[PDB]
DNA sequence: CATGCTTTTTTTTTTCATGTGCCGGTCTCACACGTGCCTGGAGACTAGTAAGCGCTTCTAGTGGCGGTTAAAACGCGGTAGACAGCGCGTACGTGCGTTTAAGCGGTGCTAGAGCTGTCTACGACCAATTGAGCGGCCTCGGCACCGGGATGCGTTTTTTTTTTCCAGCGGTAC
DNA sequence: CGCTGGAAAAAAAAAACGCATCCCGGTGCCGAGGCCGCTCAATTGGTCGTAGACAGCTCTAGCACCGCTTAAACGCACGTACGCGCTGTCTACCGCGTTTTAACCGCCACTAGAAGCGCTTACTAGTCTCCAGGCACGTGTGAGACCGGCACATGAAAAAAAAAAGCATGCTCGA
């Protein structure tokens, strides 16, 4: 058991993402805001992924589990199969 | 279109980024694949005008 | 003889409360029906419509627009304004993924 | 949206030319033209007059219950 | 077509935006809205008709519209989902 | 919930508006019916603070 | 700087006007309920399988180890951006008086949606037949990665056209 | 203050320093590409029942038309508040340097658990037969919708009245 990896999502890494988003200047408050949003995302996607895992009576989450999960969330992903 | 984007990068072989560039630059393919994420795709270069320096 | 005159905005607000309370369709039923048939001609002529089909299109349309306005309003306010303007709508649609 | 079918009648005989008798049809014609209306208004002015007849405020100069002429107390 | 799109009167748009909780409306908006509204009906009706044509019908049914709106991700309840 | 919204409007019979009010006021039903339009539903009364006097 | 004074300025109340909400009495349509009938769900069979289960193969997921070095982190200083504030010009809102056509109720006709019966092409199912293409081995050359060097672009320093900010005479109002 | 000249600061030049990126050729690795042998899917060709094409029949619903009245739209006049653009303040963020960290890489050893395969029977398809639950149609009556008239809360204007904002005094240090 190991908590608070959400800080592992470093300020500079968020800066990097927002740069690829074409952001020039970033309010300090944004870095925590983003962590929260990111968490909410992973929560919603993983929940579903695991739910598919459990339905397959597996103990190992497959890429497909994630792919199928993202499709449900309307965020389809190409290049990890089906 | 990807094959074109690859010639435009002095590469023999199409890679993801090529497929993205092709799709996001063609009005109709973009619209078809509007809710699709392409692995290792990157985004189109685009810096909002007002963000560029003054002259 | 003195005229009575509500300050600019006092009525607008009243109108807001009035229409939010109610559910009646807000576009005049015929001018809409003509607009439907007009647009349908482009895709195929000598087309007939169940009156229910037209009503469904109107429910959908009004609902959609009402929605777009709610979103637009927020964009306007977000710019420290109170008056919605095209650029507000455009932002709302650009973010909704309706337009590029 | 201008209520008081009392007020309505009262305003109609008033703007009606000086008479010692004024008929229902001559006021039912003024009220309909000078104000917003339904169609049971014809049938409501009927009831409105019968209440003003009753309270002593409008006393009728010629005729009977409905078809007659009506005047103002003092 | 008289451009019946003008049939979508200023006051009617005002009304819709009121139900949207809008207080003040720029003059430019009335045309802007007509354009958007047209684009909507174009996209929905196109599909509706496409369903009509597939059924070899000459008469657009409610269901044609219902099925069409579902496709557009704007599902509608109370016309026979 | 609709039945409640109807009692709250001194109406014996549920109408569309009731069904909408019920759904849009319940966090979870709203989320389920997030991309659904209810015929003759109206919208929840709601005026942004900054718009008031 | 304390009295007193006038002047305007914002703060309290009055005063209308609205609208809107509430409540009685009345008139219709639509819910609601039933009838009567028709079909789709239930039953009680036989038949064919999917899938649970238990054992077997081995992939790849985990977890630990230790040596760089790329990336994070903390801190400093200094701009340039967010933000409030104030002022100006008009686009938007209200309302009134004038213009319109949507709406309502009504009538009449038939385009066409729907429903039935009938026939036959078409597609499923099946058993033999076979090549496509799969997984798995092997082999070039694209490219990635470096570094060196030329060019391109930001920044600073200096120059320079350019605004500005005091003075001054005049010269005219206290 | 206006109008003309003076040096005082101020965007708008140039010329100088520098850092980052692009571009060139060279070198070394990994994965694209291809081929081979083996397997399983497609193909083929046939037989049998049924989906749905079609023609005809019914009758619903969609349309066209008519003659109103009224609610709604339209247009014009009037002026308030809002947009927005300019000016000015303060400090949050950007950038960059030294100090810190732990990701990354590469390799190793061990083992869950994924994936597979064959045995077996509970479980669903499936059929003809049976029948009632729920369908379309008819009937009734009661909500609720509409009204007109009256006390209700919320706005916009005029008035009245406390609250702070500027010209005219006598008195007592201190120069
Ligand atoms: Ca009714
Ligand atoms: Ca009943
Ligand atoms: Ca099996
Ligand atoms: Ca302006
Ligand atoms: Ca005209
Ligand atoms: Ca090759
Ligand atoms: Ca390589
Ligand atoms: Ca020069
Ligand atoms: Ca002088
Ligand atoms: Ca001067
Ligand atoms: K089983
Ligand atoms: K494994
Ligand atoms: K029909």
């Amino acid at each position: 058991v190991l908590r608070d990896n959400i800080q592992g999502i470093t300020k500079p890494a968020i800066r990097r993402l927002a740069r690829r988003g074409g952001v020039k200047r970033i309010s300090g408050l944004i870095y925590e805001e983003t962590r929260g949003v990111l968490k909410v995302f992973l929560e919603n996607v993983i929940r579903d992924a695991v739910t598919y895992t459990e339905h397959a009576k597996r103990k190992t989450v497959t890429a497909m589990d994630v792919v199928y999960a993202l499709k449900r969330q309307g965020r389809t992903l190409y290049g990890f199969g089906g | 279109l990807a094959g074109n984007a690859a010639r435009d990068n002095k590469k023999t072989r199409i890679i993801p980024r090529h497929l993205q560039l092709a799709i996001r630059n063609d009005e109709e393919l973009n619209k078809l694949l509007g809710r699709v994420t392409i692995a290792q795709g990157g985004v189109l270069p685009n810096i909002q005008a007002v963000l560029l320096p003054k002259k | 003889k003195k005229p009575h005159r509500y300050r600019p905005g006092t009525v607008a607000l009243r109108e807001i409360r009035r229409y939010q309370k109610s559910t009646e369709l807000l576009i005049r039923k015929l001018p809409f029906q003509r607009l439907v048939r007009e647009i349908a001609q482009d895709f195929k002529t000598d087309l007939r419509f169940q009156s229910s089909a037209v009503m469904a299109l109107q429910e959908a349309c009004e609902a959609y627009l009402v929605g777009l306005f709610e979103d637009t309003n927020l964009c306007a306010i977000h710019a420290k304004r109170v008056t919605i303007m095209p650029k507000d709508i455009q932002l709302a649609r650009r973010i909704r993924g309706e337009r590029a | 949206d201008h209520p008081k079918y009392s007020d309505m009648i009262v305003a109609a005989i008033q703007a009606e030319k000086n008479r010692a008798g004024s008929s229902r049809q001559s006021i039912q014609k003024y009220i309909k033209s000078h104000y917003k209306v339904g169609e049971n208004a014809d049938s409501q002015i009927k009831l409105s007059i019968k209440r003003l007849v009753t309270t002593g405020v409008l006393k009728q100069t010629k005729g009977v219950g409905a078809s007659g002429s009506f005047r103002l107390a003092k």
